[PDB]
């Protein structure tokens, strides 16, 4: 329900963070 | 086919996923970036194919 | 220059800060969380619950209206929510 | 070699314990309906 | 309300038009890792 | 060569005691009308039926006003927005009884204030400087956009707009907190964290500056006289100032740049002063401030009053009393 | 390291897009994935409209901006406004929202991947802002695009179902435009109306075949600009007055724009046309005028005289004169009687509100309207309670007519603070000066002392 | 070297936060008060002095939270927990308003503690203690408006009490009562307060604007350095600039400063001196000439006659609720009001 | 001392004041204060 709206925009929100991780990891073009 | 309908667009929605870190990734690595060229061009291809078919199975569910 | 204390990007980026503050700013948050929950914050200050605000039938409003007496009034105005 | 103990440690959490155990209180009163 | 057949999909719906402020605290991230050189 | 590039170059000649400029060209005629008018009428105008419900009210020293009361009163209710220049009156004598001067007075005012600011820029380009203090100067200049044009625009009628006087401000406020609460709105609190945080930050680098002069005179003295108008040196000591201030708060609580601290200094009160006039211009469209009248019930559905539940006791009375004889029905809606 | 650091680019990190003022390709990568931000924005809003949207409930009761930009376009909407359809709003939203996915493609590859600069992959898209030449070609190219898309609204209203009409018959009507006013004495006598009380400027355009025609106009004017600035240089005058640069094209464009978003401001502050009040709420002067209505009526059915009500000042209690004599509500609503609306023109007779008409010919729609607006008036607090500012919580409502004014008011406002800081500081850059004064040869050291 | 010395010495150690014997005053004070207004605000009502809900506990948002004033029945009793009113017991403290006293007496001394450590730090760098006069205003306006006001009228109830709406509420209380816009040490006030914001926005937008070019940078920050000797802008320039723009400019740098430190400081000073004759009800809140006339002839009116009738539609609707204990009941009928509304 | 690095701590520290803030937003509309 609203849980089911949170783990939308948690996942959402976790997703940007994520890619500037990554490409920080492979030490890509940031 | 409504069952067939919403797992298409679950298809659609977790490809959309997948390609929204994948992409900047790959393009961002120059490591890898001839490996993953040919993935981005499969999953284009893959993303326009699965909202054509989410296109024409709206108009027998709706 | 310094002083001489320890920088402060040097401690949070550390791994024993976080070791020790993964414990205890969330204890210190359900502590807290408790203080409120356990219903005892209400006791400690005398705030009203949302029930203890007015008597069932009464539309007026319990206030101190004498200094040296006053204690005994506020604790006159709590017995008649009974 | 830096103390770990100073006026300044006093100083922040002075004020940072309190913080937090308030935080804790106002969040659980989100939660109170009349 | 959404036609019927995308119902399960109205909590996705309900946090989409946030996406856009994302992007900008996406960019401040991104100095972050670099350092805002 | 010939006249016109005669006539240019003393328009944007940098040796005038003031500067004209081509932005200075039309400033000058119309803030001219302006001041003429406003000081003629504040002195003489006979009373202006500001409400048009045939209620004149006096504003001018002749009828019996002193400086703290006086003003230029705004134009009848009647015209709305009605453009109002004299030669739509019939006579003088109606131009005055339906505020004519007021409108006369706020369009030339306000066209000349927008060339004040685009002089500035001129200027400023003339003599080889950098741009922005003109940006700094739109903040006053859109606060007086506010109370005298974009106000009236959304209430719809120039009868609302600030009155030129002392006691007319005061009126023009109590009336706005009375329908828009503004004191609950968050532009306004960002306004008077704008002029307060201003003021306190002028009186600092004021203090800590004068706190770190360089010795340069005898106690007899004015301190003064240790600068002397042009020289390269600086007269105080940053690094003492900082070595203060860093002690007064901690270290880098405080300003070692002075590029920094003075663009601080620009920054806070303009950026203030703009959400408080954008804060007047969106309350123009009835976007108010904060209601929290009955926001806390008990238990049964009894109201528990708070703060906010007394502003309202206040705007309620605010409102009953102010123009008594104009409302013939139950909203007053603009 | 190419930019993207102080020390090579100029720049420190806050002013960090003015690092790509001379990479044209990484540019292009900014402003295509920009325009997916913004048609991603409409097509996500639109759902989430969709998704909340209630067609029992009236549009302005919901906080709805966009879906009433559809229905006004002729989309999902019958008679008096009333939904029949939100399948468009769903096509409208999805369309939108998927085209942000290749706009976002193509910005992220322009961006990161692609060429930095276009100059040496291809002449044609690469350009250099001092070429004047290359940029009024630009310039034409988006003037086309421009003049093409103001005709799509023509095509709509003309051959592909119509407009929303409030003002059609019997109630409000999709209706199709058969007949654009053309007559260019009506088309630009709008712009040289007065902007003040009772001429509004533009914001009066009051029927469709204006609004259609005034496209129809401005279709082709963008057309021949486009193919004008196409085959031209910019003349000698015009090269001597003007900054060329990327930033000072820049200002001008934020100039441009803050005047535009203050006049929508007041477009749907007034405008009960292209704005219907069906869909976005009665208008401020609207619902202060429907007020004075409804208590005409409540009264008059009470067995008042409306007409010979003295009111405590002297003036009518209900209806008054206007400056010029028009008969017209009395009160403080005397201020909005340049209001027009198709509830209450029916009841205007030549000289004004007409007392006939009033004592006989009122009908129960028109008193079922104004009780709506009235009660729909465009004030309320910034926590959506609707009302005035002294009301007790229980309406939960604010006007889309107030959210939309203020919104674009404050965007407009600091529109004109950029276009006034980028169009200073390209001013100062162009001479050389924008970074300060040359301790060496201070200008103002070689002038007279003024005194 | 003893035992006073040695302390002496400890407190003035160059550390993150200098201590001084000043702290012993400041830091156990103003703690005190913060941590007092954090405690009432979360947790403490305003049932019993007020008939007001005033912390987050009870539903309230950072806007409507206060520590409110004690009720009128206490006088203007120091309110001591240990004293004769609440007897030791820190629940009934709370409840009867000893959280305003505790904050506003331990703030009064906060305040003297940290002008006494402008005057220390001072001192020990061997700069002017001018930001210590500097701050005489700010204590000239706290003590006013929260202690002088209060002990000239019936009790603290009528004091400010600490909170955003609260302080609001004493604006328009001020307003209706007292006539305070109307009134010229107010008027002096203001001009202080919008004045110093002027100068602060003009001159640092003048220096910003009249760098020197010290660098090669778009951003110009970098190309100043803190022990150079050379002004970083031209003050030939600017005074040339505003000479010809606004007619006169500064020409002396310290003078300018000085001016800076002496405009906002004494307009608080100014309208403290208004406060304190508020305490008495020394308004000025009438001009007589006006009241005359007017009472005479029925056609006169003014925005001052205006403004007094907007007082009196504020005073009679929110004194009933405003001051509880008095009683208030004030028929429906009796209500001033103008047409319809 | 350095082994987490610094832009991490700001991403999570930032993210976990929002989520306590809008908290307190959401508590604005439900419960005690709600005015329902
Ligand atoms: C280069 C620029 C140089 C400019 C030099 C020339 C300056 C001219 C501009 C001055 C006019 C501004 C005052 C506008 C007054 C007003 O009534 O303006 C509103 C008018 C709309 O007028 C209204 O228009 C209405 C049209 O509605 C009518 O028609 C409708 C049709 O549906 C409805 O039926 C409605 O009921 C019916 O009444 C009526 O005519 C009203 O009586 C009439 O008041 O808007 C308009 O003309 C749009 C104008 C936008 C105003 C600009 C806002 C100013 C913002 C400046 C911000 C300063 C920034 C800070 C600086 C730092
Ligand atoms: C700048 C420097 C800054 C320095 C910071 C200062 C930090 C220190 C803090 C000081 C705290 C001061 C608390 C004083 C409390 C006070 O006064 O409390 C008030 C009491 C007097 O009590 C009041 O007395 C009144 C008069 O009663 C009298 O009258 C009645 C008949 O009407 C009855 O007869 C009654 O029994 C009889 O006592 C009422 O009863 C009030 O309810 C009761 O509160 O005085 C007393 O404690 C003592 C009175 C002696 C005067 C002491 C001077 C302090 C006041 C200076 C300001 C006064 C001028 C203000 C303008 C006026
Ligand atoms: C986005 C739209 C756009 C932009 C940015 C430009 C920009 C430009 N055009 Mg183009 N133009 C356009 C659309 C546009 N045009 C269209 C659609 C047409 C078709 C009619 C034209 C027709 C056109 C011609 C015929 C010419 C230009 C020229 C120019 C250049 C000088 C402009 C100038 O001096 O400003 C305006 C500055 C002025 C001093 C003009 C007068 C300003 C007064 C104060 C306004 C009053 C008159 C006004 C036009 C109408 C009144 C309306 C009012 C009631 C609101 C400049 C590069 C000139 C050039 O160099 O050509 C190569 C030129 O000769 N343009
Ligand atoms: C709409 C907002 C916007 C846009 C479009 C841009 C665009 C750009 N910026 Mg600016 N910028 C912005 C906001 C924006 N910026 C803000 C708010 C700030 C202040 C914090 C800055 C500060 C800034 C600086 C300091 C610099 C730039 C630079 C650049 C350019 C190169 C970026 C780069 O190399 O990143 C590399 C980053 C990465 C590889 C990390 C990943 C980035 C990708 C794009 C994330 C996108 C994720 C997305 C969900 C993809 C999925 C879509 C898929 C399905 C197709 C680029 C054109 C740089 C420049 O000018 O270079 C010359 C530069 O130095 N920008
Ligand atoms: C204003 C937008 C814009 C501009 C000027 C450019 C310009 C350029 N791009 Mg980019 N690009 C864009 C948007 C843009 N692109 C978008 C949205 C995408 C994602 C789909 C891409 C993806 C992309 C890639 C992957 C590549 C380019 C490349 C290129 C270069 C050669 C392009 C070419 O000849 O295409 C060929 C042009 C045509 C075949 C003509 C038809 C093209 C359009 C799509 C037809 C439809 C037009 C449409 C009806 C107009 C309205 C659209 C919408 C508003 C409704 C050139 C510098 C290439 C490059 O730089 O190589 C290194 C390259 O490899 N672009
Ligand atoms: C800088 C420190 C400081 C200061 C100035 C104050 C000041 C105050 N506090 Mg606060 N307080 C403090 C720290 C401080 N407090 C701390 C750390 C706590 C936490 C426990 C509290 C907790 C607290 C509470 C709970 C309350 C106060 C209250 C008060 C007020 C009344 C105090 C009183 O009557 O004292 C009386 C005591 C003295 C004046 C001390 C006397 C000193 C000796 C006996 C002198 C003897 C002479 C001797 C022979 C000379 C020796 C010379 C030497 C060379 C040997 C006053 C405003 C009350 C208040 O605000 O009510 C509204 C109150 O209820 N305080
Ligand atoms: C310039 C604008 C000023 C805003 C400052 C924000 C800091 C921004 C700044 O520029 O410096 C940031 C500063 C840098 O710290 P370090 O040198 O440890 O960091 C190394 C960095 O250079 C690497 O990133 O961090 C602090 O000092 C944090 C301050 C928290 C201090 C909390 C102390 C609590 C004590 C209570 C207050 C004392 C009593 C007050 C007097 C009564
Ligand atoms: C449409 C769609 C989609 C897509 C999506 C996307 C497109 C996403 C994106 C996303 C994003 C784009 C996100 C982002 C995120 C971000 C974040 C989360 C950030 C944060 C921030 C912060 C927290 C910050 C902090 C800081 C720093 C770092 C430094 C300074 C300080 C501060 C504190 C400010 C999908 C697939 C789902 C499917 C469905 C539909
Ligand atoms: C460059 C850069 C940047 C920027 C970026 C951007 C701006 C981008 C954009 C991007 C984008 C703009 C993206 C897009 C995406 C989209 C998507 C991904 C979509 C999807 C869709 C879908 C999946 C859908 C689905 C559906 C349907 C179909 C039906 C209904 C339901 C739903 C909705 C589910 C930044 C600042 C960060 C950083 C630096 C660099
Ligand atoms: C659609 C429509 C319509 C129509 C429209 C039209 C037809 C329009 C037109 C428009 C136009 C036709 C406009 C124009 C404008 C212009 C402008 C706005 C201008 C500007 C200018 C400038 C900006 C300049 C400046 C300057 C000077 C003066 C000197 C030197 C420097 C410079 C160059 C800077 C109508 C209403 C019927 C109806 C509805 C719809
Ligand atoms: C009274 C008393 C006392 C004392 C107490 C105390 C000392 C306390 C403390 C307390 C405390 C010390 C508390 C604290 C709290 C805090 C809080 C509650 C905070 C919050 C905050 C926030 C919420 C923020 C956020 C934000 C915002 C809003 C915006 C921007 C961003 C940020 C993040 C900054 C004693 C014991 C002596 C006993 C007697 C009585
Ligand atoms: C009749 C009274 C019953 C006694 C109940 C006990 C109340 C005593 C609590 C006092 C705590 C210390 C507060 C004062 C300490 C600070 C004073 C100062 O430092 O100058
Ligand atoms: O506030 Mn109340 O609301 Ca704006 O109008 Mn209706 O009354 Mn009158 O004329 Mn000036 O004032
Ligand atoms: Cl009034
Ligand atoms: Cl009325
Ligand atoms: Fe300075």
């Amino acid at each position: 329900e609203v849980i089911a709206q949170l783990t939308m925009i948690a996942m959402i929100g976790i997703a940007g963070p994520m890619i500037i991780f990554l490409l920080a990891v492979r030490r890509g073009n940031l | 086919m409504t069952i067939l309908f919403q797992l298409a667009l679950a298809a659609l929605v977790i490809l959309s996923f997948v390609m929204v870190i994948g992409v900047p990734v790959a393009y961002a690595s120059p490591q890898d970036w001839d490996r993953s060229k040919q993935l981005i061009f499969l999953g284009s291809g893959l993303w326009i194919a699965l909202v054509l078919v989410v296109g024409v199975l709206n108009f027998f569910v709706v | 220059g310094t002083t001489g204390e320890r920088p402060f990007s040097d401690i949070i980026t550390s791994v024993r800060y976080w070791v020790i503050h993964s414990i205890t700013i969330p204890a210190l948050f359900i502590a807290g969380w408790l203080f409120v929950s356990t219903g005892l914050a209400y006791d400690v200050f005398g705030t009203p619950r949302p029930d203890s605000y007015y008597a069932q039938e009464q539309r007026s409003i319990p206030l101190v209206t004498d200094r040296f007496e006053a204690k005994q009034q506020v604790e006159t105005f709590l017995e008649q929510l009974k | 070699s830096y103390p770990i103990f100073t006026v300044r440690w006093v100083a922040v959490h002075t004020l940072a314990v309190p913080t937090i155990f308030f935080l804790g209180a106002i969040a659980a009163m989100q939660f109170i309906q009349r | 309300k959404l036609p019927e057949a995308y119902a399960i999909f109205d909590p996705l719906v309900d946090v989409l038009p946030v996406i856009p402020v994302l992007f900008l605290a996406l960019a401040f991230v991104w100095q972050a890792a670099v350092g805002f050189r | 060569a010939n006249l016109w590039e005669r006539f240019c170059n003393w328009v944007t000649s940098t040796d005038n005691r003031l500067y004209v400029g081509w932005f200075g060209v039309i400033m000058i005629p119309t803030l001219l009308a302006a001041t003429i008018c406003f000081v003629i009428a504040f002195i003489a105008a006979p009373p202006v039926d500001i409400d048009g419900i045939r209620e004149p009210v006096s504003g001018s020293l002749l009828y019996g006003n002193n400086i703290i009361t006086g003003a230029v009163v705004p134009s009848s209710n009647a015209i709305g927005l009605h453009f109002y220049p004299i030669w739509e009156a019939a006579s003088l004598d109606e131009w005055l009884y339906n505020g004519g001067p007021y409108q006369l007075i706020i369009f030339h005012f306000l066209l000349g204030a927008s060339c004040y600011m685009g002089r500035q820029w001129e200027l400023s380009y003339r003599l080889g400087m950098r741009p922005w203090i003109c940006v700094a100067y739109s903040a006053p200049l859109a606060s007086a956009f506010a109370v005298f044009l974009i106000y009236p625009i959304g209430q719809g009628s120039f009868s609302d707009g600030m009155p030129l006087g002392i006691s007319g401000t005061f009126n023009f406020m109590i009336v706005f907190q009375a329908e828009h609460n503004i004191l609950m709105h968050p532009f306004h609190q960002l306004g008077v964290a704008g002029v307060f945080g201003g003021a306190l930050f002028c009186a600092m680098h004021g203090s800590l500056v004068t706190s770190s002069l360089i010795r340069e005179t005898t106690e007899t003295e004015s301190a003064n006289y240790g600068y002397k108008f042009g020289q390269e040196e600086e007269t105080y000591n940053i690094v003492a100032a900082h070595g203060y201030f860093g002690r007064l708060i901690f270290q880098y609580a405080s300003f070692n740049n002075s590029r920094s601290l003075h663009f601080f200094l620009a920054a806070w009160p303009v950026v203030g002063v703009w959400f408080t006039a954008l804060g007047i211009s969106t309350m123009a469209f009835n976007l108010n401030g904060f209601n929290f009248n009955h926001s806390v019930i008990d238990a049964k559905g009894n109201v528990i009053n708070t703060w906010a539940d007394i502003i309202n006791r206040a705007n309620l009375g605010m409102e009953v009393m102010h123009e008594r004889n104009a409302h013939n029905f139950p909203l007053d809606l603009a | 390291a190419t930019n993207r650091d102080q020390e090579s680019s100029g720049f420190a990190w806050w002013a960090g897009n003015a690092r790509l003022i001379n990479l044209s390709g990484k540019l292009l990568g900014a402003h295509v994935a920009h325009a997916g931000l913004i048609v991603f924005w409409a097509g996500a809003m639109t759902l989430f409209e969709l998704a909340h949207f209630i067609p029992e409930k009236p549009m302005y009761e919901q906080g709805l901006i966009l879906i009433p930009h559809i229905a006004t376009l002729g989309w999902g909407v019958g008679p008096g406004g009333e939904v029949v359809d939100t399948f468009p709003f769903f096509v409208v939203g999805v369309v939108h929202l998927i085209s942000s996915a290749v706009l976002g493609f193509g910005g992220v590859y322009h961006a990161i991947r692609g060429p930095e600069t276009l100059e040496e992959y291809s002449s044609f898209f690469g350009y250099d802002w001092k070429d004047k030449n290359k940029m009024t070609t630009i310039l034409g190219f988006h003037l086309i695009v421009l003049g093409i898309g103001a005709l799509l609204l023509v095509a709509k209203a003309m051959f592909f179902g119509g407009l929303y009409d409030t003002w059609a018959p019997g109630g409000g009507d999709v209706r199709v435009i058969t007949n654009p006013t053309l007559d260019p004495r009506v088309i630009f006598g709008y712009l040289l109306k007065s902007p003040f009380g009772g001429e509004g400027w533009i914001v009066s355009v009051n029927n469709l075949e204006d609004v259609v025609g005034g496209h129809i106009w401005i279709g082709l004017i963008c057309i021949a600009g486009g193919i004008w600035h196409i085959l031209t240089t910019p003349f000698g005058w015009a090269r001597r007055a003007f900054i060329w640069s990327g930033e000072a094209y820049l200002s001008y464009s934020l100039g441009a724009l803050s005047m535009m978003g203050f006049i929508a401001t007041c477009f749907v502050w007034f405008n009960n046309t292209v704005y219907p009040s069906e869909f976005y709420g009665p208008t401020g002067p609207e619902a202060s005028q429907a007020q004075a209505m409804t208590f005409l009526i409540r009264d008059q059915k009470l067995g008042a005289n409306v007409g010979s009500a003295q009111g405590p000042t002297g003036l009518g209690k209900y209806l008054m004169r206007s400056p010029t004599g028009e008969i017209i509500f009395g009160g403080e609503t005397m201020r909005f009687w340049d209001f027009r609306g198709p509830w209450l023109e029916p009841l205007r007779g030549p000289n004004g509100l007409d007392l006939n008409k009033i004592k006989n010919d009122i009908q129960p729609w028109q008193e079922r309207r104004a009780a709506e607006y009235m009660t729909h008036a465009p004030l309320g607090s910034l926590n959506s309670v609707g009302g005035v500012a002294t009301e007790i919580n229980s309406v939960n409502f604010v006007s889309p007519r107030s959210w939309l004014a203020t919104s674009h008011f404050v965007l407009a406002f600091f529109f004109l603070v950029g276009h006034l800081w980028h169009a200073g500081r390209a001013r100062a850059a162009a001479a050389g000066f924008e970074k300060g004064i040359d301790r060496e040869s201070e200008p103002v050291l070689s002038m007279p002392s003024l005194d | 070297r003893g035992w006073f010395d040695i302390l002496d010495d400890w407190l003035k150690r160059d550390r993150f936060v200098f201590v001084g014997w000043s702290g012993i005053l400041l830091f156990p004070c103003a703690y005190l008060a913060l941590g007092g207004w954090l405690t009432g605000t979360t947790f403490v009502t305003s049932w019993y002095t007020h008939g007001l809900a005033s912390s987050y506990l009870e539903g309230c948002n950072f806007l409507t939270v206060a520590v409110s004033t004690p009720a009128n029945s206490m006088g203007h009793s120091l309110l001591l927990l240990w004293g004769p009113e609440a007897q030791g017991d820190f629940t009934r403290w709370c409840q009867l308003g000893g959280l305003w006293t505790f904050i506003a007496l331990h703030g009064a001394f906060g305040l003297i503690g940290f002008m006494l450590r402008q005057f220390e730090i001072a001192r020990l760098v061997g700069v002017r203690p001018y930001n210590a006069i500097a701050f005489s205003a700010p204590i000239a306006v706290f003590v006013s408006v929260f202690l002088i006001y209060p002990l000239g009228q019936s009790s603290w109830f009528f004091a400010p009490s600490f909170g955003v709406a609260a302080i609001f509420r004493f604006l328009l209380f001020f307003q209706g009562f007292h006539n305070w816009t109307l009134n010229p040490f107010h008027m002096m006030g203001v001009a202080g307060v919008l004045g110093g914001a002027l100068l602060c926005a003009i001159h640092g937008a003048t220096v910003e604007n009249t760098l020197f070019q010290d660098g090669e940078g778009a951003s110009t920050f970098r190309a100043f350095n803190p022990t150079q000797a050379e002004e970083t802008y031209s003050m030939v320039t600017a005074n040339r600039f505003w000479s010809q723009i606004f007619g006169i400019a500064f020409s002396n740098k310290r003078w300018l400063h000085f001016f800076m430190l002496f405009v906002p400081v004494t307009g608080l000073w100014m309208s403290a001196i208004g406060v304190v004759g508020l305490a008495l009800n020394l308004r000025s809140y009438d001009f007589i000439s006006q009241e005359i006339r007017a009472a005479e002839d029925p056609e006169f009116e003014t925005f001052y006659t205006k403004n007094l009738l907007l007082n009196e539609g504020i005073r009679a609707w929110m004194a009933p609720q405003d001051q509880p204990h008095e009683n208030f009941v004030f028929p429906e009928e009796v209500l001033p009001r103008g047409n319809a509304l | 001392g350095g082994r987490i690095p610094l832009w991490i701590v700001a991403t999570v520290a930032g993210m976990g004041v929002i989520v306590i803030v809008g908290l307190f937003f959401y508590g604005a509309y439900a419960g005690l204060g709600s005015s329902l």
